[PDB]
């Protein structure tokens, strides 16, 4: 039972600004992380894969960083199309646990 | 301490081999017919890493193969329905007079005959109206009377272009590569495996390629050896230029019998008004896309030549004008207002006029007729255009003013553009490897 | 390793790797070799007759030139007969951990037909000397 | 791939839900994991557990035995079973497709569990 | 015992003979998957061609399927899977000397697949411990 | 050994060649069994059709009784089976060297059934032996 | 099965007596066991011998070596050579099938041993 | 087989002798061994060499590198080159077909060294 907490669930920010999700694991268990993209009405859409690196057609304004239990997800110039729900996760053992998620106003 | 030779078996090792192919097809038709096996739609995408293979198109057997099966397939459904023997026999064609336009004065022949009813010692006069792309004087005959016996195309069944893909028996399989960059032929680097292909449309045409897949991002100038004038340049469209093509005539079709169980449609009385069939393309997107083209045609030549646009060369009236299956009944279109263009260093619509035969000269043989039925009501067409082929001219001085114009003729390259991607391997699955073993005695 | 990061490689997917890492996916390549048209007018008739016949001549005649040497039933078989060092003078380091199946077939493509032959009158000479011994 | 979810709106409490995911465009006997994933009032995510193309089952032990998860091979359908519902238990149920980077979900089907 | 009592046991005959009576009843089955059209226009030509082609590529299926087990040349072999106590919750006395082999399968039509697939990778979890000791 | 004593025996070079003499030459006649229509409308469509299936169903067909007597994938098998003596009043050294192969087999062409039989008999005992001793 | 015997019905003492059975609705080369019985004046039956499916052979003793049994599996028939014979020998020669709990015979031949 | 030797009667000493056998019936590209011997005056043989059908080539060490043997697969035939000839080389040369407890030989021909 790898517990993934999220900070904190609904932060106000404004178009331009850099902001920054983070997501802490009971263990430091592996870089194998990965986030979710949710926009309403939709179903999730996995974004971010071994914690560093982007999948096709992500724009190069998301980037993610960290290790051990520490994992950060920035978001950088932030523009209408990022209104979503965003998830960390591990993939490394079962059973799969979702975070809290966290809400995007603008 | 010295490595003795292993055989493994099964490992994956690739030899550029042809074999036959196979239809497949999701849920009568011309080429379907219920016939293709309704393979499952799981296109097995398995990326290949540090992988790069060489691809090879006009040396590529899948165009070969593809042109090759369906001139059968044309064949197959002609065969079991009924021919056109008796309607060579002298007409008597007379001008149509009745709300005609100035342009197509002389287009529609109203002419009748003494064609056979359906007991063999009587006979019956019968009236239609025949274009004048189809008959010739002796007062009047069908065009292709001196040519064989010709088909009825059978209304049952229907022209419309039906996906179909193509795919290799156990021991073979199918590479395909998503390059944005991809050239004609070269290395590709994004080599990918796939049980069999996405959705081919069969749609037939002769100038521009329309029903196509588009470009990936940016407009390919896609050909082979390129100072040769005598071979083709192949273009792929990333957006689409929208043609809409239709014909506002209330066409009436009669049924009539030429003998026992064999009916036969023609046209009837006209009713409205005379109008010919225009196609339409915009001119902003036209120009739009004719700029994005030249832009690409200048990395193969210099930057301070002049492109220049022409029409065809003439001639023959399968290659010259733009050719299409889209409603039913065939469209002949000219084809000179794309093409007024100068372009050097540095108002919503196209009208084009077009001709409709019904005499249809199907693929170079000669022996081979098409009669498409009359059908009732207004032809309207949706369609896009995503490719075009251009044919170089020799006798360039000086490598300036150096022009580009349409043209080729063989059909061969409408599926050109869309198997660009695929290529067929045979798995050669035993092999050896030196490591440390020792047979057990 | 679990969830989207679990191996479901499938077919052909071995095709990039290592020496080392195409050895252990023997399995699933062969799998394909027989079946796909397990599920079903002149044309497709005899072109889907000589679409298989055509392939099981193949699969046939690589268990029988296997069964010859006398790996047949095994994935991973090896005799023991020498090889003269003239075809390629790498050792075990350089070669399987470090380079593609597909690139080593192209160096030996040469040998392929003096390698195969060698391996019938090495196995009939154990079956040769079983005959001696036995008796 | 589609993925379609079926089966009735309704169910009484302390009785039996039965819900079918009808998939198209893909063979659930070849590969990938084939999850049921369900989403409450107020957006949150549970996963309930998961089926292989070998027909192993694996549950969320939250869910001690309250579910069984079974299929139909030859319909290429698979289905859900839960046991014992509660209305804490309604919520929109998802049949969703994971594996190589890839995630496909199915459009959703509405469920009210109440008397 | 012989005369009118001699037992030739036809083919198929050990469909309601018990799983241990059945178990030396294996070799008629085996001969009678091959032959059958051995003695000889699209009527009845086409027919003949697609049934000798599927009844080939079957036995090829189930033959290979076989070797890639380990099981290749053998008709009662039995390998290292464990077969576990949710599969079948009965002792070999309450299956073989007690119920036929039709309805057997019946019960294990839901597990087929998962008997399947470990068998072909257990044969190959084996083929590189014999390659570490053999070295 | 060598200029007019050489061995390029091709395919059936041995065939009037004493049994000793004959006994080194099986591997050459094996590979002649499948090939030959590795590379390529009623006539040819039934007539090649027809004639690929038949050299793939009597390939199959030998190595299926291959496969039942116990000893598949082997070119020389010698089982444990006894033989009568009333099939053939002849020694070890009235058989191998002093006469034909072809002429051979029309003596045991009327104990063919009795002899083709009786392999797999003990065959099936031999693996139920097998299973007793291993367990 | 139909059995269908044929033959002299006269043959000379001391010479060889031989018989045909012609077999047809079924294959010698199966299944079964293919006999040959005779019937003595004053309805007494005699069993002469056997066949095996694979053409194995069996004899009564009590016939000595008076007796080959013989088959030609191309024409699916089976033969009868009855050599040294007397005319206490005489009588209705069968051609019978036995086993499996079916037995079947044909209608038999008449044969007198004269001089 | 039948197998027909041609070239020059006469050669200038030191100056190089060629000769062609030309083969017909029979395919030199998957055979037996092909062979050259001369006859001298006095009638003694000598054997100078053979060629296989992989294109291996062996020659009788006593002469040294004066040979090459070369062939022409197209054409069938297979051709002899001597160099540096003597008055004592004069013989006449026949291309043979040896093997398989089988010899057959050509009719020969004569040559003349001498200026
Ligand atoms: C296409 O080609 C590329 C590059 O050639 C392959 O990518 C990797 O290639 C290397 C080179 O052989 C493989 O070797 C591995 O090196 C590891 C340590 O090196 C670094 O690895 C990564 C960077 O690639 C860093 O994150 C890491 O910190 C190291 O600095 C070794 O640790 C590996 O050994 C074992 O590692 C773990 C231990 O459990 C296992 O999971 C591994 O499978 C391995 O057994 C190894 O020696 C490396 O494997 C390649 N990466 C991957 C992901 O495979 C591509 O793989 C190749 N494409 C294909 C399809 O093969
Ligand atoms: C390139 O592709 C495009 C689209 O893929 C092709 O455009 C289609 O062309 C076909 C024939 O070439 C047209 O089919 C004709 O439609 C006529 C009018 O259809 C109306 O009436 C129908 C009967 O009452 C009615 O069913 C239909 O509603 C829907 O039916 C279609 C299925 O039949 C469905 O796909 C459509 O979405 C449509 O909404 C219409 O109300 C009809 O009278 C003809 O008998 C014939 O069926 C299609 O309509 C065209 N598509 C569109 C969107 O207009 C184009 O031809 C291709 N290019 C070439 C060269 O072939
Ligand atoms: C001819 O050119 C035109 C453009 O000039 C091109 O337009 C297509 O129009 C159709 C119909 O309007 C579009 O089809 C749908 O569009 C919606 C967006 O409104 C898409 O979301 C759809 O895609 C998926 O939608 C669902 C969600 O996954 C799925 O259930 C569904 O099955 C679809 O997979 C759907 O495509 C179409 O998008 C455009 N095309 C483009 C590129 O925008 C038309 O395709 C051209 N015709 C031909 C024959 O090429
Ligand atoms: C047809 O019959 C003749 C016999 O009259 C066969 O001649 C035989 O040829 C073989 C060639 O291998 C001889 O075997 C050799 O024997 C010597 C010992 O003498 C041994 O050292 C060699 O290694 C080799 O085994 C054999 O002796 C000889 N027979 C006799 C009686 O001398 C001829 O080959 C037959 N044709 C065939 C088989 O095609
Ligand atoms: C081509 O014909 C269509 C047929 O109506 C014209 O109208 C468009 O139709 C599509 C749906 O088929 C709509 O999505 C568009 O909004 C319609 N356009 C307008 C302006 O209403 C279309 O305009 C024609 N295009 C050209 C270039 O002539
Ligand atoms: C194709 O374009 C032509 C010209 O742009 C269209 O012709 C117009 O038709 C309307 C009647 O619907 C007339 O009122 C206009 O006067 C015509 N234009 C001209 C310049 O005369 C034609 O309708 C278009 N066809 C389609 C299918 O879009
Ligand atoms: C292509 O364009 C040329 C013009 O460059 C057309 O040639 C004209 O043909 C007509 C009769 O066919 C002559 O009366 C004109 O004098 C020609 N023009 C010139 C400048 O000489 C040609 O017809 C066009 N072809 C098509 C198919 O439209
Ligand atoms: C295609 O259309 C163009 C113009 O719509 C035709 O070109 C005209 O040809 C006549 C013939 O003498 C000239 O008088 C005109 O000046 C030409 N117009 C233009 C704009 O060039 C062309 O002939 C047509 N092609 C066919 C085959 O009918
Ligand atoms: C069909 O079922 C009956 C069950 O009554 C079998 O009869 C048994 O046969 C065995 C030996 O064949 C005896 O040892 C038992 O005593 C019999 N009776 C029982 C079990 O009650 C019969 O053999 C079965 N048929 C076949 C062909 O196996
Ligand atoms: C009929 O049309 C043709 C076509 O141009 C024309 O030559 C002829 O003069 C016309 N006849 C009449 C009577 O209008
Ligand atoms: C064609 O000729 C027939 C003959 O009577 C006539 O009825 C018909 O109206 C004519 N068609 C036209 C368009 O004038
Ligand atoms: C058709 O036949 C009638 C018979 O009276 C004749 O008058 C008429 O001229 C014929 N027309 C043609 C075109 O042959
Ligand atoms: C048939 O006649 C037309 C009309 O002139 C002509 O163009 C064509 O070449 C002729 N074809 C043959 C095969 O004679
Ligand atoms: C791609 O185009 C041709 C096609 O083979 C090839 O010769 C060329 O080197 C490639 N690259 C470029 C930049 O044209
Ligand atoms: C074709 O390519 C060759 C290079 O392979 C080039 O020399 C030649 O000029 C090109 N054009 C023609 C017409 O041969
Ligand atoms: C054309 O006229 C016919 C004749 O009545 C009619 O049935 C048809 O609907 C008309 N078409 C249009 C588009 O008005
Ligand atoms: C088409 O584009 C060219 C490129 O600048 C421009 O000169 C020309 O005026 C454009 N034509 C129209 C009709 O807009
Ligand atoms: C033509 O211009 C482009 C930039 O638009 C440049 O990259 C290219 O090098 C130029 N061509 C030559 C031959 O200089
Ligand atoms: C194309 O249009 C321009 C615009 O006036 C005209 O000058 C030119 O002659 C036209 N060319 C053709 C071939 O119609
Ligand atoms: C060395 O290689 C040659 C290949 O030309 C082979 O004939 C020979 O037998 C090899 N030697 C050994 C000792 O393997
Ligand atoms: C073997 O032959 C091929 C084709 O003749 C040649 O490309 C290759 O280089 C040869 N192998 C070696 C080691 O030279
Ligand atoms: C086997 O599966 C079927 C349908 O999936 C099911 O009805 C049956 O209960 C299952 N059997 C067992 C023992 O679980
Ligand atoms: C099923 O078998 C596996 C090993 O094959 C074992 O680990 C597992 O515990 C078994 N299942 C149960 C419920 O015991
Ligand atoms: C074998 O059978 C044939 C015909 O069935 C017979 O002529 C021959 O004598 C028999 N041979 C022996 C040894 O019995």
């Amino acid at each position: 039972d790898i517990v993934m907490t999220q900070s904190h669930r609904f932060m106000s920010t404004s178009v331009g600004d850099r902001v920054s999700i983070t997501c802490k694991a009971s263990q430091s268990v592996d870089t194998a992380v990965a986030w979710y993209q949710q926009k309403p009405g939709q179903s999730p859409k996995l974004l971010i894969y071994w914690a560093s690196t982007r999948h096709p057609g992500v724009p190069d304004r998301f980037t993610g960083s960290g290790s051990g239990t520490d994992f950060i997800l920035t978001i950088s110039n932030v523009q209408s199309e990022d209104l979503a729900d965003y998830f960390c996760h591990q993939f490394d053992r079962y059973p799969l646990t979702f975070g809290d998620g966290t809400k995007l106003e603008l | 301490e010295n490595l003795w030779v292993t055989v493994y078996y099964g490992v994956p090792v690739w030899k550029d081999a042809e074999t036959t192919l196979f239809c497949a097809s999701d849920a009568h038709n011309v080429w379907a017919t219920h016939a293709c096996v309704p393979t499952d739609p799981n296109p097995q995408e398995i990326h290949l890493e540090n992988v790069t293979e060489e691809f090879n198109m006009w040396k590529n057997n899948m165009v070969e193969q593809m042109h090759t099966d369906i001139i059968s397939l044309w064949d197959q459904s002609l065969k079991p329905c009924v021919k056109l023997t008796p309607l060579c026999v002298t007409l008597q064609c007379t001008n149509v007079t009745n709300n005609i336009t100035d342009d197509m004065r002389g287009e529609l022949k109203n002419c009748s005959f003494n064609m056979t009813t359906e007991l063999r010692d009587k006979k019956q006069k019968v009236y239609s109206l025949f274009y004048r792309l189809d008959v010739v004087q002796i007062e009047y005959r069908l065009i292709n009377c001196n040519t064989s016996a010709c088909t009825q195309a059978c209304p049952k069944v229907s022209f419309e272009p039906i996906p179909i893909h193509y795919c290799a028996p156990a021991g073979f399989a199918i590479l395909k590569c998503k390059d944005k960059k991809f050239n004609g032929t070269g290395p590709c680097p994004s080599v990918s495996t796939v049980q069999c292909t996405h959705g081919i449309k069969p749609v037939v045409s002769t100038q521009l390629l329309l029903n196509g897949s588009l470009a990936e991002e940016e407009v390919m100038i896609r050909s082979e050896n390129i100072t040769n004038n005598a071979k083709n340049i192949l273009v792929q469209f990333n957006t689409p230029v929208q043609i809409n093509c239709t014909r506002p005539n209330n066409n009436t079709r009669k049924s009539i019998r030429i003998g026992p169980g064999q009916a036969f449609y023609a046209t009837g009385d006209i009713i409205g008004d005379i109008r010919q069939a225009h196609c339409n393309v915009s001119k902003a997107t036209w120009n739009e896309t004719l700029g994005k083209v030249v832009k690409q045609l200048r990395k193969h030549f210099g930057n301070n030549t002049i492109i220049r646009f022409a029409n065809s060369s003439g001639g023959d009236l399968e290659v010259t004008t733009h050719s299409f299956n889209c409603g039913g009944e065939f469209f002949y279109c000219n084809t000179s207002g794309l093409f007024n263009s100068t372009w050097i260093s540095n108002n919503d619509s196209i009208t084009l006029p077009c001709r409709i035969k019904q005499i249809i000269n199907m693929w170079q043989r000669i022996g081979q007729c098409m009669y498409a039925p009359p059908i009732q009501g207004v032809i309207r067409c949706v369609s896009n255009i995503t490719g075009l082929i251009l044919t170089r001219d020799g006798g360039s001085t000086n490598s300036t003013t150096e022009t580009f114009r349409p043209g080729g003729g063989d059909m061969r390259d409408n599926w050109r553009s869309e198997l660009y991607k695929y290529k067929v391997v045979k798995i050669e699955p035993l092999g050896v490897a030196p490591t440390r073993c020792k047979r057990r005695v | 390793a679990v969830g989207i990061g679990a191996v479901f490689l499938g077919f052909l997917g071995a095709a990039g790797s290592t020496m080392g890492a195409a050895s252990m996916t023997l399995t699933v390549q062969a799998r394909n070799l027989l079946s796909g048209i397990v599920q079903q007018l002149t044309v497709w008739g005899i072109k889907q007759l000589q679409a298989r016949v055509l392939a099981v001549e193949r699969y046939l005649r690589d268990q029988q030139l296997l069964g010859i040497w006398g790996c047949s039933g095994k994935l991973i078989c090896c005799t023991n007969v020498p090889w003269n060092s003239s075809w390629s003078n790498r050792n075990l380091s350089e070669i399987w951990d470090n380079m593609t199946w597909l690139q080593w077939d192209k160096e030996i493509s040469n040998y392929t037909q003096i390698i195969y032959g060698l391996l019938e009158e090495s196995q009939n000479q154990q079956e040769k000397n079983e005959q001696d011994l036995l008796a | 791939v589609q993925l379609q979810e079926s089966g009735p709106g309704l169910v009484k409490p302390s009785q039996s839900l039965s819900l079918t995911c009808s998939v198209t465009g893909y063979s659930i006997t070849s590969a990938y994991y084939w999850n049921w994933i369900r989403q409450f009032p107020g957006k949150k995510l549970e996963w309930m557990g998961y089926l292989l193309y070998d027909g192993s089952t694996g549950y969320n032990p939250s869910l001690k035995n309250r579910i069984s998860i079974t299929r139909d091979t030859s319909k290429n359908q698979f289905f859900l079973k839960l046991n014992s519902v509660t209305p804490e238990d309604t919520a929109t149920y998802y049949c969703s497709r994971e594996g190589n980077n890839r995630s496909y979900w199915g459009q959703g089907t509405t469920l009210i569990v109440s008397s």
